[PDB]
DNA sequence: TATCTGACACGTGCCTGGAGACTAGGGAGTAATCCCCTTGGCGGTTAAAACGCGGGGGACAGCGCGTACGTGCGTTTAAGCGGTGCTAGAGCTGTCTACGACCAATTGAGCGGCCTCGGCACCGGG
DNA sequence: CCCGGTGCCGAGGCCGCTCAATTGGTCGTAGACAGCTCTAGCACCGCTTAAACGCACGTACGCGCTGTCCCCCGCGTTTTAACCGCCAAGGGGATTACTCCCTAGTCTCCAGGCACGTGTCAGATA
């Protein structure tokens, strides 16, 4: 696959298919799906790391929406990204 | 047959936290987050390509979209990760 | 500290369905549609009340009065 | 109708907001603003539903409506 | 050569007010406004066609984009003007 | 009529709008009547705002429409202002 | 409402911290100036509203802080 | 060359005039520093975005279109510089 | 009262982009089937809403003071304007080449159905 | 305010099918690069004068202080209707198959809209 070639856990074939079928440009390079998949994986890993840390600070062994919103709102960069976003079951 | 990022998010989670599970509602929220971020970066890069009359979305448009859409340290680490993935991919 | 829903499910469903009958008489709503509407409405009201409390504290008061809600709505627009 | 949004519900929404003391004229304002917010969101959702020539408003219609107003909602699609 | 909407805006002006001019700065403002409204309606129609898995932009996506983007009476009259123009186009 | 803008009886170009909807990355297929509808809508909006601006300029015994009159015509109208509530009209006062 | 030369100098000072090498078209300076003027005028409108809500007539920095906090 | 302290070039009467246009009648003496800081933050954000746009285009000149796009990305659409 | 002086406004050249005509190929329209999810109505319990009373806490008004703001006026600074002058630098253009789309064959990642056990709510004694 | 006994339903893993992604290859065209010319941003000068600054002074009003009272929160008791569970019915969403006409694509033709040049209406000048 191309994920293994790039060393990622997010699909590069699917991201390429989505950048192509999404009417974003007349043609898509071979390095755009890889870069975008890497960025998506990094952001997902950051959110999951912080949410699991919040769950550890709450003696729970499952990430639930409350932990996701604790991870998001307690980070200034990460909350500036998602300020206009509400979360189901997220609370305050 | 419905596309989703659940398996990749689970792989990332069991990488960062091998002992922490994740609720189904948290998977839905993370799946919405991944789709949202992918769409925002793709649209911003499409605008970058069109504004310069280019027809191709390269890695340079995605890098600029990341630099514009995410706050400082988040953008820095995302750019580093994307460059690393592209270099590892093209070095093979 | 909690993360539940604060309005009752059936009054909110009735209100949403009654509003919808003005816009188009013959519609069904999915159960997830009402859930999404209720979640968004609760979040919007909570944010409005936070801004209202900030306005009240600014006005050298402790209680919130309607004039706080018009000020918050006007600033946020 | 709108009076199913009882006073205790508005108190619980206000106390989750952080409000300490509530005036008696607040509840009518809250019902009015809830009606307006729901009117806008439901109108957009009904437009989205009728464009697809459907007759049930799905959770994704409400999500697209909210995102059109700028109220992006995670957890329903 | 660089295109614009100057000629058509001036023609519409000569219909609405036969004996008034328009300063060049106001002409640039009107051109920018036309570009902005075109982009808004086109983006909304594209998302409408993407949501319904459709490949084409018919008059029904453009009408729905108008119906969503414009306030009540403004949308009502814009829809009437579009319907009249389409009917006159197809009838010949 | 040879020109599509005249066949529909408009003043905005239907051919240019068709080309823009074709080269704008909105879809891989554009209908025949979509450019006509969009051009008619744009023409109606432009005509309305120009009418209000000219009426404002005639209320000040002026002959030309300057940015200030456009700002007055936009802000003094409810729906039009609601359409452009985040728009800064340069030199519009 | 703001003198052109001080505003251009401030813009160049701010821009030197992002790329050392830049120059700015006069139209770019004009666009920045008009955007800044509009932003500050709107901020002062919301500050005055907050001040009147206080029962004051004099605007104070707390009024500006509330007008910036609520506006998000 | 390098530039210093030009934010203090937004004199007391300029801020007062902006307030008068906004509708303010009486201005506390601590308003001026607050408004200078606010304007500095706003300009810093806008210039950062415009510089990014210019840098991607492989140029050395920030144009009016770059600033217009930077303002639009912030949600502050500007008319009159197409 | 002559004249001269810019931003609108109209007269030519043309070239390029829009139109007339025709194919070919598939996106979309529409009949038909299936069933999943909605609607509605009913019964119990019991949690939450509603009403009613008492007080004290906070809202609102008046007053008093002293502080800092507006206005004025003379001085001082530097913005604005004309003029020169240059050189980076954006844009146009001419090539050619490498990179992306398409298509054919193959296969393995991923998705749906299914199944067993662990993480979390409850509790009543610790 | 903790602890082991009971307990339960969704989370995590398994297995087979399938179609979307990978492999090798050619075609074509977008853009990377080198060259060149014309513009406009930037630096510096001399002069005018309009805005900015610095002090003085009255005074408008912001802050605190006290007093009055009214109405919101706590609490208790009564009512009601929300919610869980069941059941009966259907209708509209999702999919599948057959056809057609509407749009991309191509080619030729030509007109219309963009540039450049010059005329002209509010307004101050000799």
């Amino acid at each position: 696959t191309r994920s293994s070639r790039a060393g990622l856990q997010f699909p590069v074939g699917r991201v390429h298919r989505l950048l192509r079928k999404g009417n974003y440009s007349e043609r898509v390079g071979a390095g755009a799906p890889v870069y975008l998949a890497a960025v998506l994986e990094y952001l997902t890993a950051e959110i999951l790391e912080l949410a699991g840390n919040a769950a550890r600070d709450n003696k729970k062994t499952r990430i639930i929406p409350r932990h996701l919103q604790l991870a998001i709102r307690n980070d200034e960069e990460l909350n500036k990204l998602l300020g206009r976003v509400t979360i189901a079951q997220g609370g305050v | 047959r419905k596309e989703s990022y659940s398996i990749y998010v689970y792989k990332v989670l069991k990488q960062v936290h091998p002992d922490t599970g994740i609720s189904s509602k948290a998977m839905g929220i993370m799946n919405s987050f991944v789709n949202d971020i992918f769409e925002r970066i793709a649209s911003e890069a499409s605008r970058l390509a069109h504004y310069n009359k280019r027809s191709t979305i390269t890695s340079r448009e995605v890098q600029t979209a990341v630099r514009l859409l995410l706050p400082g340290e988040l953008a820095k680490h995302a750019v580093s990760e994307g460059t690393k993935a592209v270099t590892k991919y093209t070095s093979s | 500290k909690s993360s539940e829903l604060l309005i009752r499910k059936l009054p909110f469903q009735r209100l949403v369905l009654e509003i919808a009958q003005d816009f188009k008489t013959d519609l069904c709503f999915q159960s997830a549609a009402i859930g999404a509407l209720q979640e968004a409405s609760e979040a919007y009201l909570v944010g409005l009340f936070e801004d209202t409390n900030l306005c009240a504290i600014h006005a050298k008061r402790v209680t919130i009065m309607p004039k706080d809600t018009q000020l918050a709505g006007y600033i946020c627009r | 109708n709108i009076q199913g949004i009882t006073k205790p519900a508005i108190r619980r929404l206000a106390r989750r907001g952080g409000v300490k003391r509530i005036s008696g004229l607040i509840y009518e304002e809250t019902r009015g603003v809830l009606k307006v917010f729901l009117e806008n969101v439901i109108r957009d959702a009904v437009t989205y539903t009728e464009h697809a020539k459907r007759k049930t408003v799905t959770a994704m219609d409400v999500v697209y409506a909210l995102k059109r107003q700028g109220r992006t909602l995670y957890g329903f699609g």
